[PDB]
RNA sequence: CAGCCACCCGAGAUUGAGCAAUAACAGGUCUGUGAUGCCCUUAGAUGUCCGGGGCUGCACGCGCGCUACACUGACUGGCUCAGCGUGUGCCUACCCUACGCCGGCAGGCGCGGGUAACCCGUUGAACCCCAUUCGUGAUGGGGAUCGGGGAUUGCAAUUAUUCCCCAUGAACGAGGAAUUCCCAGUAAGUGCGGGUCAUAAGCUUGCGUUGAUUAAGUCCCUGCCCUUUGUACACACCGCCCGU
């Protein structure tokens, strides 16, 4: 029932990262850390590294809620 | 086991200390009173300390001095000095020991019976 | 001696140096703008001081 | 050119009710920038029906204690979660909420025993008010304790709760709660 | 991505369990006399990034944070950042941490009970000592 | 007809309080009074000072409440808006404070204004807003308990006045039967003032600030009014009254 989220990804994790997440058609930290068992910091960090090499872009940005979506 | 020390210093440097350097070594508070000074009936209570130490036998305890004061315990001047602090209705017997520097007297005479329950009654649940 | 002793206890902040400047007691007094009376003497007083009730 | 929030325009929205067509609010009179007016729709019945169904969302956002009065907290939780249906559908975000509000309100339940009565329930008709109003309270509340506990944020859950109402599904709060009353009623009837 | 340098998952450093995973500032907090304050106060004088988890560091980082929790008057920490300022017996200011030292520490309630004074008496008669109303508050675990 | 509903125009088409009849209660108050009648006491006093206790004492039961159980949130920075009002006193000691300096801090030391639309003050409130870190767990939620230090007010702070710091880090994951208060700038969040106040608000009395859901109805529950009706009641059903 606890979940075991990661701090930090593993080769397996950090695949699936960098050819899925980038074709979703909403990205966001939650979804991507319910959907990679991955903590919401490690989520955070990942998108924004994520969007630094330009495999994904940005809808909107807030102190409570960053959407990000597809490079299509 | 050891020799007794308050605050790194002991019993000896203790007496050989002033006031001033006692406000060093007390707490906040037990500092604020002894800057505010120590009054009246203090004094006396502190001299009849003496007089009963000094006229005291040999190896033998000190006669015990009774007072109403919730007083400091000052430095050991007052230690080996036999108290009998009021705590409302009796004047409860305490022998100052070394450990008890920095303290009030009331700390070590009870204003109350400590309780020990009966049996509820009369309209105790409703 | 009594002469040191008769009224030596310190009075000067707390409510055994305040009360009522009509009855003398010491309870429910009003040290608002001064008048420095019980809520019972004010009541009864308060038409002939000038506080009439509007709301 | 009164889009909402700056983006989303209304022209588009189709009600296709009949029933709701005058209780919700949405498409000339009821076109604004923000779910935010003040307003006094308060103060006489029914005018509540002249309220723009977006403000009325957002109203019905600020709920359980912690979240009175928080109303520009609740607007840019709208916002986003418009900005999140846009994505997941591809459709206009006030074309979805409409057909929520659609899906999401019963049509019949049942009531205290018709005239008088203290056995049983008896079934009845529900007012196009009414159904808004419990449409609205419903999509609400499931948005509410789906975000509650969860790393999923709000303005994500409300948003998937719209998306589902819209769609019918049995996914959405909302739709088994209108589903378990119609049933009752239905067997009250 | 998660370092091969053996990332800690579970670490070790005064006979106590903190957890690599957890950021730190808020992993060494399981020491028994770090609390936040403390532990921030400690990262910030021994320079190392506070964004790191407790698992990344290198050993010699871990030694030196111990050092440096050990003794804080050493690296300029303040003497009112400490939990045993001007202690009785000894009259040095040091922080007390973990089993051995806070625990003992607390062990100074049988002075209390051996000068038999009103604060010791209440701890042994498993009352409330800070002059707290007892009539209908704390009758938990007393029947 | 008396009026009711809707709409226009309109600042407003029901703002909120204050006062409030005849008659009654063995309702509360002799502990507000130099208001009081009768008793009691009145000098080793139930008068009055003065020490010390108490009023808090804790197996337990019951009210009003405060803080929570988090992510619609905590933390950390950044940004930006109030209103009601109170300020130096007969006795009477005790005011509100700008600015400078010293100290994490709580504080301390100098200097001024103000008896006030004149000074505090342009009252730079909180929530909220913006960004940050956390990442679903008793977790960085939550802050009970407890230790060690430091100050302030006071004639004394121990049974810890209050405040500060560092530590410690409990229950609590939304609450059973059963119940309260509420119809619009309202409920609820959120701070602020007044009273109390040497020291002091989890109380109360006011003030703004953000700001809703639902209702425009009915006697179903709970009362409370009537009206007709019955009475052997009238001290009035807590009545009256029968037999062993
Ligand atoms: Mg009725
Ligand atoms: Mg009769
Ligand atoms: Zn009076």
């Amino acid at each position: 029932d606890k979940l075991n989220n990661l701090v930090l990804f593993d080769k397996a994790t950090y695949d699936k990262l960098c050819k899925e997440v980038p074709n979703y058609k909403l990205i966001t930290p939650a979804v991507v850390s319910e959907r990679l068992k991955i903590r919401g910091s490690l989520a955070r960090a990942a998108l924004q590294e994520l969007l630094s090499k330009g495999l994904i872009k940005l809808v909107s940005k807030h102190r409570a809620q960053v959407i990000y979506t597809r490079n299509t | 086991f050891r020799k007794f020390t308050y605050r790194g210093v002991d019993l000896d440097q203790l007496l050989d200390m002033s006031y001033e350097q006692l406000m060093q070594l007390y707490s906040a508070r037990q500092r604020r009173r002894l800057n505010r000074g120590l009054r009246r009936k203090q004094h006396s209570l502190l001299k009849r300390l003496r007089k009963a130490k000094k006229e005291a036998p040999p190896m033998e305890k000190p006669e015990v001095v009774k007072t109403h004061l919730r007083d400091m315990i000052i430095l050991p001047e007052m230690v080996g000095s036999m108290v009998g602090v009021y705590n409302g209705k009796t004047f409860n017997q305490v022998e100052i020991k070394p450990e008890m520097i920095g303290h009030y007297l009331g700390e070590f005479s009870i204003t109350y019976k400590p309780v020990k329950h009966g049996r509820p009654g009369i309209g105790a649940t409703h | 001696g009594h002469q040191q002793l008769y009224w030596s206890h310190p009075r000067k902040f707390g409510q055994g140096s305040r009360s009522c400047r009509v009855c003398s007691n010491r309870h429910g007094l009003i040290r608002k703008y001064g008048l420095n009376m019980c809520r019972q003497c004010f009541r009864q007083y308060a038409k002939d001081i000038g506080f009439i009730k509007l709301d | 050119d009164i889009k909402l929030f700056g983006k989303w325009s209304t022209d588009d929205v189709q009600i296709n009710d009949i029933s709701l067509q005058d209780y919700i609010a949405v498409k000339e009179k009821y076109a604004k920038y923000l779910p935010h007016s003040a307003g006094r729709y308060a103060a006489k019945r029914f005018r509540k029906a002249q309220c723009p169904i977006v403000e009325r969302l957002t109203n019905s956002m600020m709920m359980h204690g912690r979240n009175n009065g928080k109303k520009l907290m609740t607007v840019r939780i709208v916002k986003h979660a418009f900005e999140i249906i846009h994505l997941l559908t591809g459709e206009n975000p006030l074309q979805v909420l409409v057909n929520a509000i659609i899906n999401s309100g019963p049509r019949e339940d049942s009531t205290r025993i018709g005239r008088a009565g203290t056995v049983r329930r008896q079934a009845v008709d529900v007012s196009p008010l009414r159904r808004v109003n419990q449409a609205i309270w419903l999509l609400c509340t499931g948005a509410r304790e789906a975000a509650f506990r969860n790393i999923k944020t709000i303005a994500e859950c409300l948003a998937d709760e719209l998306i589902n109402a819209a769609k019918g599904s049995s996914n959405s709060y909302a739709i088994k709660k209108k589903d378990e009353l119609e049933r009752v009623a239905k067997s009250n009837r | 991505l998660v370092i091969p340098e053996k990332f800690q998952h579970i670490l070790r450093v005064l006979n106590t369990n903190i957890d690599g995973r957890r950021k730190i500032a808020f992993a060494i907090t399981a020491i028994k006399g770090v609390g936040r304050r403390y532990a921030h106060v400690v990262l910030r004088k021994a320079d190392i990034d506070l964004t790191k988890r407790a698992g990344e560091l290198t050993e010699d980082e871990v030694e030196r944070v111990i050092t440096i929790m050990q003794n804080p008057r050493q690296y300029k920490i303040p003497d009112w950042f400490l939990n045993r300022q001007k202690d009785v017996k000894d009259g040095k200011y040091s922080q007390v941490l973990a089993n051995g030292l806070d625990n003992k520490l607390r062990e100074d309630l049988e002075r209390l009970k051996k000068i038999r004074a009103h604060r010791g008496l209440r701890h042994f008669w498993g009352l409330r000592v800070r002059g707290q109303h007892t009539k209908t508050t704390g009758r938990r675990g007393r029947t």
